[PDB]
């Protein structure tokens, strides 16, 4: 059984956004406290709240500005209001099992199932598709036996972009570095690959419904 | 409630042993869990109820402690263990909610030393027309960490540099690093020699190109 979060999007400061957590291969039942958990870029995990799948429990910093609900036996939602840049993060949904106290309380036993997460980006900028440029050794050099080529994926918003090589058949020797956020708020990354004897980087930017294929060759 | 993990970063040679600590601001008995997170992946449960191992986790991971002080001991560390580890405690009721992750502890796994190969990439021909130009330099498969310096006609650059480092390789403990220099189209045509120096202690490697060629 699995969980998948959906709804992450780029939104302006002040907006509201609803995320959904859909269960597959099981249903939300009376043994499940479904929790939301988030992680800002490069920071630690932060518990948001949980809903009993058979009434809600929020962290003190969240209570009063966001809501967790159960729509079905397969879906729970996170309704967030007055978003700010401090809410830019990955939002995971986790299936919790509890150990009851006997006095009316419950202790979180474990989160044994996590969705892959959805990205919420809070910014005033508009979505922007990346510019893709080939990375090749300078033309005024003597080519060698082997060569490393790549693609620069520059100036996009929001995350993420995905990068494959030759539509996924080329994997050995590929380094795709973590995205970096520039001063302007836009993101950039590069992907390099090593080969001997052309090659094509495939860049997908879901949030602008864009896919770019750049065929890279060494320049003589 | 507050979960304080000290220290925030630990290191050990492959095969050695590390201990991550988690302190609780109150007495929490035994309801403590440990989690492992690698970049880009959700967290994965390692231990719960202080010491019970989760389905599929090796015995090299060991829970400990009670009350206010707990610890996670990793024996026989491998490069695949390089990651961030979080403690977690949670209590809910109709009147009091006590939930909290620890701040996390990063584990750097020391492997075999490796010097970096370096590559420089001049800007594609279609960059300059955009008013901005980006030069990429890559440091491949290395350990321990490196530092990168950018020189444009012998003048060390200090603005417009972004560096990005992969996580440690699952089998190799090694890193890869990209270092990007961004200039204006005018700035880039104004100079000629562009050079990237990667320093790993006493050793260093330098790559360069000249705009004209």
């Amino acid at each position: 059984q699995s969980l998948e979060e959906s709804g992450g999007d780029l939104v302006k400061p002040g907006a509201s956004l609803t995320l959904t957590c859909t269960a597959s291969g099981f249903s939300f039942g009376w043994n499940d406290y479904m929790s939301w958990v988030r992680q800002a870029p490069g920071k630690g995990l932060e518990w948001i709240g949980c809903i009993y799948a058979g009434s809600t429990y929020y962290a003190n910093w969240a209570k009063g500005r966001l809501t967790i609900s159960k729509t079905s036996s397969t879906a729970v939602t996170l309704q967030m209001t007055s978003l700010t840049a401090a809410d830019t993060a990955t939002y995971f949904c986790a299936r919790g099992a509890v150990t009851y106290d006997g006095l009316g309380g419950a202790y979180l036993k474990h989160f044994n199932l996590w969705g892959p997460g959805t990205l919420v980006t809070v910014s005033s900028g508009q979505p922007k598709a990346p510019s893709v440029f080939p990375l090749a050794p300078c033309c005024g050099d003597t080519p060698s036996s082997t060569v490393t080529l790549g693609c620069l994926v520059k100036g996009y918003l929001p995350e993420p972009v995905t990068v494959t090589w030759n539509s996924g058949t080329l994997t050995n020797g590929v380094r795709t570095f973590p995205s970096v956020r520039q001063s302007s708020g836009l993101y950039s990354l590069s992907s390099v690959v090593s080969v001997t004897s052309p090659v094509t980087c495939n860049v997908a930017h879901p949030a602008t419904n864009t896919k770019v294929d750049k065929t890279v060759a060494p320049s003589t | 409630i507050k979960m304080t993990q000290t220290p925030s970063s630990v290191s050990a040679a492959v095969g050695g042993t590390v201990t991550v600590n988690c302190r609780a601001s109150e007495d929490i008995e035994s309801y403590l869990a440990w989690y492992q997170q690698k970049p880009g992946q959700p967290p994965k449960l390692l231990i719960y109820d202080t010491s019970k191992l989760a389905s599929g986790v090796p015995s090299r991971f060991k829970g400990s402690g009670s009350g206010t002080q707990f610890a996670l001991t990793i024996s026989g560390v491998q490069c695949d263990d390089a990651a961030t580890y979080y403690c977690l405690y949670g209590y809910i009721s109709s009147d009091r909610i006590d939930f909290g992750f620890g701040g996390g502890t990063e584990l750097v796994v020391k492997g075999d030393p490796v010097a970096p190969s370096v590559l420089i990439f001049p800007p594609a021909a279609d960059q300059v027309a955009t008013g901005t130009v980006t030069i990429v330099c890559v440091a491949n498969k290395y350990f321990p960490d490196v530092t990168v310096t950018w020189e444009v006609d012998g003048t060390t650059q200090t603005t417009g540099i972004e560096n990005s480092k992969t996580p440690q390789n699952s089998a190799d403990c090694t890193y890869n690093l990209s270092s990007t220099l961004t200039l204006t189209s005018t700035q880039y045509n104004s100079h000629k020699e562009y050079t990237c120096k990667v320093t790993q202690g006493t050793t260093s490697v330098v790559q360069s190109f000249n705009r004209g060629d």
